[PDB]
């Protein structure tokens, strides 16, 4: 059974974005460096819907 | 005096059958409430209407 209730989109520009992911992006280090950006996939991931 | 008598029987039974039974459906639904839905997209085998 596939059961289907609700169609939801994003809007495609201006998001207002949370806080917590606001400040750790505010954190990340402006030279490369993999283990921040890789931090902060392990918290918040890769995609959004 | 003598006497001679050879018997000799041989019998073979072989028996075989097969049954295929197939029953596909797919009930589709758009609109209406989503139990509603489910609930008559869910295929009675007695009553598939």
């Amino acid at each position: 059974s596939d059961l289907e209730v609700a169609h939801y989109k994003l809007k495609p520009r201006s998001l207002m974005l949370h806080y917590e992911f606001l400040q750790r992006v505010k954190r990340l280090p402006l030279e490369y460096s993999y283990g921040e950006y890789r931090d902060l996939f392990r918290d918040f991931g890769t995609h959004y819907i | 005096s003598s006497h001679g008598c050879k018997e000799l029987e041989n019998a073979l039974k072989a028996a075989s059958g097969t049954q295929n039974n197939v029953l596909r459906g797919e009930p589709f639904i758009r609109g209406g409430g989503a139990g509603f839905i489910s609930g008559l997209s869910y295929l009675e085998l007695d009553n598939p209407a």
